[PDB]
């Protein structure tokens, strides 16, 4: 799976707290699935499978 | 000193015409259509030596 780390972008004031931000993670293309499966709001470390 | 006639005398001809058609069809669709085409699985890998 993914990993969740936290990252401070570039260009931001060091003092400001960090957010969050990932290792290596694909989201695939839905080629004839798109619109049927939801992936905006899917928790990455994917929770129930079926 | 003979003269002809004005016009001649034709037969005359009763002509009757029958035209007739009949058109048949039948159509079903009936089943299940699934889909043919999915997403396959993803690999990524990815690694900053320096």
């Amino acid at each position: 799976g993914p990993r969740n780390v936290a990252t401070i972008p570039l260009g931001q004031d060091l003092t400001q707290p960090p957010v969050a931000g990932t290792g290596v993670r694909v989201t695939p293309p839905l080629g004839s699935l798109n619109g049927a499966i939801d992936l905006a709001n899917l928790a990455r470390p994917i929770a129930g499978t079926t | 000193l003979a003269t002809p006639s004005p016009f001649d005398m034709e037969k005359m001809v009763w002509l009757d015409v029958n035209i007739l058609e009949i058109r048949k069809s039948v159509l079903e669709n009936f089943g299940v259509d699934w889909s043919k085409q999915i997403p396959g699985p993803f690999a990524a890998f990815g690694k900053d030596f320096v």
